[PDB]
């Protein structure tokens, strides 16, 4: 009674208690709550960090050290933030992938909002990494921000507008801080709308068939399975932060910023490495950033190239192989992205980039058509 | 009719078996993606097929849940695979196409 | 003003919920104690110092 | 460089022992509730 | 939206269930369990495995050429 | 052991949500004392920087 | 939800007045039913098969009289509180609650 009628409870009830859900969803549906979890864990350790961090160049790095040595338990808080960012990205990558494989993208609004959610956390995380004002924080801030200067007749002014100076100076750090604080709240409102559009149809499932014929209430079933699910997120996260705090950050970004150095290194954090590879594969200022962008906004083209008469990939062998070649190709891309632009690495980084686009834009839709034909559809 | 046709038919039988909806006792039309044309075809089915269509989807979602599959004998055999939806779907499409032609003049 | 709740039955209600309410408060008590340790409220019994 | 080193690894020991104890338990909690569904039978009885 | 009781129309399907306190959460877990994981792996290898080894190979080759290139004999 | 330990755990302590809550919280205390120390103890199979061992020398 | 609501309420907080109503409803059901040679005859035959005696109305009265609230909340608890039910459904049952939920309504977290 009370759960069903009360204005606030309704919402909870309709989203986590009596929500009819397919009795069929597998582990790949857990990344939904996991991102939700990652989002909160990242706001909570993030706030406690802001209680000791200062966004001024001369104390920026020092305040981060202040946290790890002097602030009680500052270190875990710091590393949980650091690693949660990668954990947020692995989950983000599972989630997008899951939808791609299962045809979940046929829910345009939900999906499109998802792309806005992907961009928002990327912009968010990119600003996050600059905050400690480390060698990579500054040069990654430099290299990446400077891309916008490829935009014709507007670009120079644009880069100088967001920079605050003529470089990545004082204005940029405080600036980047403010947006890094405001972004995750906006992300939240958007995730609510993500969930708002999703609730309008309920979840998809591995068969892509349709589950009105067999729904189970979200409660014992998926609350308890999300719990067990969050527990494994914690394990991965904690295993990362306690045993190997600097593993995914790599031993490097320590030593303060130096606007005159330029380390023979320069590469964004791992989650941009595939995009990074695509960009440098193209000899051309404009084209590089054009293809950089296209490598992510292409998710907004996927539903227009569905092509198959079935929604999921569960019953489609050729498509499976092509999907796996996409993921395989995305490893190559990050791997290349994490290496210098010399002999072997250029040409495969070039080839793999063409493949990425050939796969999604031509090979996958073709396989769908072939698949339809083999089934006489 | 001969060598080549059977080869194409064998490629088709192979794909069918690989696609594995058979393994969950599903029939090909039970896997169709539900857009409006199809939503309407489903609607138009007679009582019997509709009911059989629901039991199969149900049987399959059940299997799909415990990630199991049916014993080989109960897999649906290719071309014993009644394409019950086809004629309805075709007619529904034919009706929409007619609406569309009228909307151009 | 607000006392339609007086009577045999209401009295009876109250007594059926006493063992429960008492037990519940003890939960929270032990809960608060254990949560902030034996200085910030309630020291004693087999636990160190 | 890393003063927290020791303690880090101490919590880690506790984290492995706890996860190693919570993980099985949360699993048995989950399969217990999902058992109504995993063990479950269907029959289809259409009119003759 | 959507609720329960307004989902769809279903006819003549019985469903027997048994209470969770009367069955085991881990019946033939190793017995029936493991063969299943082997069967699932069989069904999927040929579609998952190959793309990856193609990268696995591209990776080790890619590195060898790189390392071996920053060396040289005459000229 | 005999008419079951769990049976008694249920009958005397788990039939009510009160006692249930109550034991979990009482059980939470001791567990902490036992484990926190237990894990600190097991950790002592590294008689190295063992602050206690150094305390004696200097 | 309402059905189960009453079982627990009775398991935990049954009150005296309603118990008298019950007792009285039962005194009337008993006496009202043994009206006519047929029901009485049926009653003699059945009783001897199950009780080995014929239980005189005076005894059933004594047995009813002894029941107070404490008994009700003690006897209901023994059979209802946190026990698994046997559920059976037929018809448009899309919204019949999942077993676990029905099972979880057989006990209550307040208590
Ligand atoms: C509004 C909530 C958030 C607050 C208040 C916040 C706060 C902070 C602060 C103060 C820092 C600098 C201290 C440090 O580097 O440890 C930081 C760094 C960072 N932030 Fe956040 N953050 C929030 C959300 C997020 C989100 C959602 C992400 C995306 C995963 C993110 C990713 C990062 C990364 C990658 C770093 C640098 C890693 C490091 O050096 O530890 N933050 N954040
Ligand atoms: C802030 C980051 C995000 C959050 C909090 C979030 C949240 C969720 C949640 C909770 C679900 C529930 C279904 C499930 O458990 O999988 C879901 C499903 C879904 N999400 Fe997201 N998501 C995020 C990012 C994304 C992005 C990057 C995409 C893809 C562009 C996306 C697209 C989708 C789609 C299409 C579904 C439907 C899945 C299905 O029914 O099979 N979301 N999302």
């Amino acid at each position: 009674n009370i759960r069903k009628s009360h204005p606030l409870m309704k919402i909870v009830n309709n989203a986590f208690i009596d929500l009819p859900a397919p009795s069929n969803i597998s582990s790949w549906w857990n990344f939904g709550s996991l991102l939700g979890i990652c989002l909160i864990l990242q706001i909570l350790t993030g706030l406690f960090l802001a209680m000791h961090y200062t966004s001024d160049t001369t104390t920026a790095f020092s305040s981060v050290t202040h946290i790890c040595r002097d602030v009680n338990y500052g270190w875990i808080i710091r590393y949980m933030h650091a690693n949660g960012a990668s954990m947020f990205f692995i989950c983000l990558y599972m989630h997008v992938g899951r939808g791609l494989y299962y045809g979940s993208y046929t829910f345009l609004e939900t999906w499109n909002i998802g792309v806005i959610l992907l961009l928002t956390v990327m912009a968010t995380a990119f600003m996050g990494y600059v905050l400690p004002w480390g060698q990579m924080s500054f040069w990654g801030a430099t290299v990446i921000t400077n891309l916008l200067s490829a935009i014709p007749y507007i670009g120079t002014n644009l880069v100088e507008w967001i920079w605050g100076g003529f470089s990545v100076d004082k204005a940029t750090l405080t600036r980047f801080f403010a947006f890094h604080f405001i972004l995750p709240f906006i992300i939240m409102a958007i995730a609510m709308v993500h969930l708002l559009f999703l609730h309008e149809t309920g979840s998809n499932n591995p068969t892509g068939i349709s589950s009105d014929v067999d729904k189970i209430p979200f409660h014992p079933y998926y609350t308890i399975k999300d719990i067990l699910g969050a527990l494994l997120l914690i394990l991965a996260l904690m295993l990362l932060v306690l045993f190997a705090p600097d593993l995914l950050g790599d031993p490097d970004n320590y030593t303060p910023a130096n606007p005159l150095n330029t380390p023979p290194h320069i590469k964004p954090e791992w989650y941009f490495l595939f995009a990074y590879a695509i960009l440098r594969s193209i000899p051309n200022k404009l084209g590089g950033v054009l293809a950089l962008a296209f490598s992510i906004l292409i998710l907004a083209l996927i539903p227009l190239l569905h092509t198959s008469k079935q929604r999921s990939m569960m019953f489609r062998p050729l498509s499976q192989c092509l999907f796996w070649a996409l993921v395989a190709d995305l490893l190559t891309l990050t791997w290349i992205g994490g290496q210098p632009v010399e002999h072997p690495y250029i040409t495969i980084g070039q080839l793999a980039s063409v493949l990425y686009f050939l796969l999604i834009l031509v090979l996958m839709p073709t396989a769908g058509t072939i698949e339809n034909k083999l089934l006489k559809w | 009719v001969s060598a080549s046709s059977r080869w194409l038919e064998g490629i088709r039988k192979w794909y069918y078996n690989a696609a594995g909806f058979n393994k969950l006792g599903l029939m090909r039309d039970d896997t169709i993606h539900e857009n409006d044309d199809v939503k309407e075809a489903i609607r138009r089915l007679p009582e019997n097929l509709y009911d059989d269509r629901v039991f199969r989807i149900k049987r399959a979602l059940d299997l799909s849940m415990r990630q199991q599959i049916l014993p080989k004998e109960q897999w649906t055999k290719y071309e014993e695979d009644k394409s019950y939806l086809e004629p309805y779907l075709k007619e529904v499409i034919r009706e929409r196409k007619e609406r569309e032609e009228w909307a151009k003049k | 003003m607000l006392t339609r709740f007086l009577g045999p039955r209401y009295r009876q209600l109250a007594r059926n919920w006493v063992p429960t309410a008492q037990l519940w408060g003890a939960v929270g008590a032990v809960g608060l104690v254990s949560a902030t340790d034996s200085r910030l409220i309630l020291d004693w019994v087999p636990t160190i110092n | 460089a890393e003063p927290e080193h020791d303690h880090r690894k101490r919590m880690g020991l506790k984290m492995l022992l706890m996860m190693g104890l919570l993980l099985p338990l949360v699993y048995a909690m989950k399969r217990h509730k999902w058992s109504v569904l995993k063990s479950r039978k269907l029959a289809y009885r259409p009119p003759k | 939206g959507r609720q329960f009781g307004h989902l769809t129309r279903v006819r003549h399907v019985i469903t027997y269930s048994l209470s969770p306190f009367e069955q085991r959460a881990f019946p033939h877990y190793f017995s029936k369990g493991i063969p299943n994981v082997l069967r699932r792996t069989r069904a999927c290898i040929l579609r998952v495995a190959p793309p990856f080894v193609a990268f696995y190979l591209v990776y080790t080759w890619g590195t060898q050429e790189f390392e071996k290139s920053k060396r040289k004999n005459p000229a | 052991v005999a008419p079951t330990l769990t049976a008694r755990l249920y009958s005397l302590l788990f039939r009510r949500t009160s006692t249930f809550a109550l034991t979990i919280v009482v059980g939470a205390l001791f567990f902490e004392r036992a484990f926190d120390q237990g894990a600190d103890a097991i950790y002592e199979h590294i008689n190295e920087g063992k602050l206690w061992k150094h305390i004696k020398h200097k | 939800f309402v059905l189960q609501g009453q079982w627990m309420r009775l398991c935990t907080s049954a009150t005296e007045s309603e118990v008298l109503r019950g007792k009285n409803l039962l005194r009337n059901a008993l006496v009202s039913h043994l009206d006519g040679t047929t029901p009485v005859c049926e009653d003699i035959g059945r009783s001897l098969l199950t009780y080995g005696r014929r239980i005189p109305l005076a005894e059933w009265e004594s047995r009813i009289a002894e029941v107070d609230a404490r008994v009700v909340r003690e006897v209901c608890s023994k059979y209802f509180y946190d026990q698994c039910p046997a559920v059976a459904g037929f018809g448009p049952i899309e919204q019949l609650p999942d077993y676990n939920r029905i099972r979880s309504g057989m006990f209550w977290l307040r208590f």
